């Protein structure tokens, strides 16, 4: 009985505490617990995330609290729902995700304690954009040293979620742990209701942005779309066989032909039906 | 998964009768489930140059979400 | 099929050397037993065992899978040729034999209702958990 | 004969209209 | 499948064959989806008479051969002297110089042509075959009944798998069991 190519699911509420948390605490490396459920041989599920108070220390096993440990699971037993611990978490603020070398003595004393009890290491900082710098890691023994770690069999779906990069991989990784997969457990009933909730305005759709703001505008982009049709004059009426496909590529000068074409009368077609349109409804609803 | 492909194989070229089962499958949000709707419309329709089949099947291969 | 056997065994032995330490052994496993489908013409599971017995943990059961696609269409000498490589007598502490041994009988006697259901019935209802009830 | 031509281009018609309708689809997906 | 048909083996051992991302060994139920190229010329119920019939290929011959298993025995051997340089005049006036060795001691060595070409032309696409005979799917109809013997078919042979042949007028003979 030896591993496979396994995959984590992690709660909506779960990575909201994580980047939360991370963002708390910025500098200082913050610590905290991870609460699932082990569903089968090689799934594993997490629901819930507390954190850790700030210890002196660092990220090693003398930061787990264990009078915080089971007084805060005494009270989650009778509400909510009581489940075991499943892992842990931190935050490694100073690169992306890999596990150093306080890192991986705390993980020996889980990996003792449970059957697996799988890391995770997150940058709040370099989650900026539109995407999150999260990976589950999970430590290998020294039976199979001299052989191939990460005894994958007969599946298709490991070359996917990440290839190994480089600053991960010049450190431990490959003959220390392996990397896991991790999917999202999106559901409905919570979907919809965050997203229509976030971003909503009712009353914005049919408003006028008024035309004293709004006739200035218009004024404004004729001048220089004239300018715009004599320079795409001066094109047409140039019209040289000297190679015409050599002659556009050396009066290259990010310009007119039919790129700072239309696209501006476009905006002027859009800016105008949107303003129009407001304007005749109102005067149809109201009275 | 392996019920996935078995609902497919349990029907094999009715031709009109799958269509309540195939409109099931799909409509609901399970991705494994939508994925076996689409094993179940291929075994249903199997060489046949059914219009109805080729304009459902590109339409959801065209504006659903997951990969698989 | 037995009177038409013009396979190639260096293009095999020419793919073989080309294998490093990665799961392409069951990769190769699959490979001969297409090229030798219904052929019954063992002769990778006689030249050589010890590169046949490195990958391990689920190729054993595809190996003992591909020993029934080189025998497909094996009527009788199917159940002898299992009878001697048996799901208790192989060893007694592998199920990958007896799971991958019980799917061979089934690409063997494919479409051919017989006693075979019923060996494969009476199985079932003495077996394991886990390999056994796969190829079961 | 004559049949069986007006059945294949009664097909034919359907059929590329439904690949028409895909990429109607593409182009419009494509500007988002 | 032969009659317009389609297989029902063929089709579920390859739509299960696609499943090989999630599970290696469902690969193994593509064995399903192997028929066979090949017709069978049984007449009795049990007889398989050895018959000859032949083809009608276009300009040639071909299928079956896998013949090449050599390992490209190759060799660097030289690398070629270029001082191009006194030695273009001095390797001619020694070519000179076996103009009164070869031709005037003894030089009579020749060689002939065409034997090679000569075999290519007249060329058997007329190939006979046995009763399991092989033939690819594309050529079930430029195949040739076997109208040559005494034993003619007389199911209509033009696609592949297993027919009757009339075994006609009497002294029937040719059994084949192995
Ligand atoms: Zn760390």
């Amino acid at each position: 009985a030896v591993d496979t190519a396994e995959q984590v699911y992690i709660s909506s509420l779960a990575l909201l505490k994580m980047l939360k948390h991370g963002r708390a605490g910025v500098p200082m490396e913050v610590m905290g617990l991870m609460l699932g459920e082990f569903v089968d041989d090689y799934t594993v599920r997490v629901i819930d995330v507390f954190a850790m108070p700030q210890s002196g220390t660092g990220v090693s096993v003398e930061a787990v609290d264990p009078v915080f440990q089971a007084k805060m699971l005494d009270m989650l037993k009778q509400t909510g729902r009581p489940e075991m611990v499943v892992g842990w978490y931190h935050s490694h603020p100073g690169f992306g995700c890999w596990l150093s070398g306080v890192d991986i003595n705390t993980q020996q004393s889980f990996e003792a304690l449970s059957e697996r009890a799988v890391a995770v290491v997150v940058d709040p900082i370099q989650s900026v954009k539109g995407k999150v710098v999260i990976d589950a890691f999970r430590l290998i023994n020294a039976n199979m040293m001299v052989l191939g770690h990460e005894p994958r069999q007969t599946t298709s779906n490991l070359g996917h979620l990440n290839k190994p990069s480089i600053q991960a991989l010049i450190h431990g990784l490959n003959r220390h742990y392996y990397s896991i997969t991790i999917n999202y457990r999106k559901n409905e009933l919570e979907q919809k209701m965050l997203l229509n909730l976030h971003k909503k305005s009712w009353m914005e759709g049919l408003t006028l942005q008024d035309y004293s703001e709004h006739c200035k505008h218009n004024e404004s982009v004729v001048k220089e779309m004239l300018e715009l049709a004599k320079n795409y004059n001066k094109a047409v009426e140039e019209e040289d066989k000297m190679t015409p496909e050599q002659l556009a590529i050396k009066n290259v000068g990010k310009q007119d032909p039919k790129r700072h074409l239309e696209e501006h009368v476009d905006v002027l077609m859009t800016s105008n039906i949107v303003q129009c349109l407001a304007a005749m409804l109102d005067t149809v609803v109201f009275k | 998964r392996g019920l996935a492909v078995g609902i497919a194989l349990v029907m094999y070229g009715r031709m009109e009768e799958a269509d309540a089962l195939i409109e099931s499958l799909c409509r609901d949000k399970d991705p494994i489930l939508r994925r076996s709707g689409m094993y179940t419309v291929a075994m249903a329709y199997c060489g046949s140059g059914n219009n109805k089949a080729i304009r459902r099947l590109l339409h959801v291969a065209v504006s659903d979400v997951n990969d698989d | 099929l037995i009177r038409n056997n013009n396979t190639d065994l260096m293009i095999l032995k020419n793919t073989k050397d080309a294998v490093r330490n990665s799961v392409c052994h069951t990769a190769t496993v699959i490979a001969n037993s297409f090229m030798h489908c219904g052929t019954t013409s063992d002769q990778f599971l006689r030249d050589n065992l010890e590169w046949l017995a490195r990958a391990t943990n689920w190729a054993k059961f595809t190996a003992t899978a591909s020993l029934g696609v080189i025998h497909k269409g094996h009527e009788k000498e199917a159940l002898q040729l299992m009878a001697t490589y048996l799901p208790k007598d192989t060893s007694p502490g592998s199920a990958y034999q007896e799971g991958g041994g019980l799917y061979a009988l089934g690409l063997i006697h494919a479409n051919h209702g017989g006693d075979i259901i019923d060996y494969l019935l009476n199985q079932l209802k003495n077996a394991s958990n886990d390999i056994v009830r796969h190829g079961g | 004969d004559l049949y069986s031509r007006y059945k294949k281009l009664q097909q034919e018609l359907e059929f590329l209209e439904v690949q028409e309708e895909y990429i109607k689809d593409e182009q419009k997906n494509l500007k988002k | 499948s032969r009659t317009g048909h389609t297989h029902m083996p063929s089709v579920v051992g390859v739509l299960v064959f696609t499943q090989f991302w999630f599970w290696f060994p469902l690969s193994h139920f593509l064995s399903l989806a192997y028929t066979p190229t090949c017709v069978i010329g049984l007449n009795k119920d049990l007889k398989m008479p050895k018959v000859q019939y032949k083809s009608n290929c276009k300009p040639s011959t071909f299928a079956y051969p896998a013949p090449l298993e050599v390992p490209k025995e190759k060799e660097k051997e030289k690398v070629s002297t270029a001082v191009l340089s006194i030695t273009a005049k001095a390797k001619k006036k020694e070519k000179e110089k076996e103009k009164k060795e070869e031709e005037k001691m003894e030089v009579d060595e020749a060689e002939k042509k065409e034997e090679k070409e000569k075999k290519k032309e007249p060329e058997p696409n007329f190939q006979l075959l046995d009763n399991p005979a092989r033939v690819m799917p594309a050529q079930l109809k430029v195949l040739t009944m076997p109208e040559t013997c005494r034993y003619q078919p007389f199911k209509p042979l033009s696609i592949g798998g297993i027919i009757i042949l009339k075994d006609t007028s009497e002294d029937i003979e040719e059994l084949v069991e192995p």
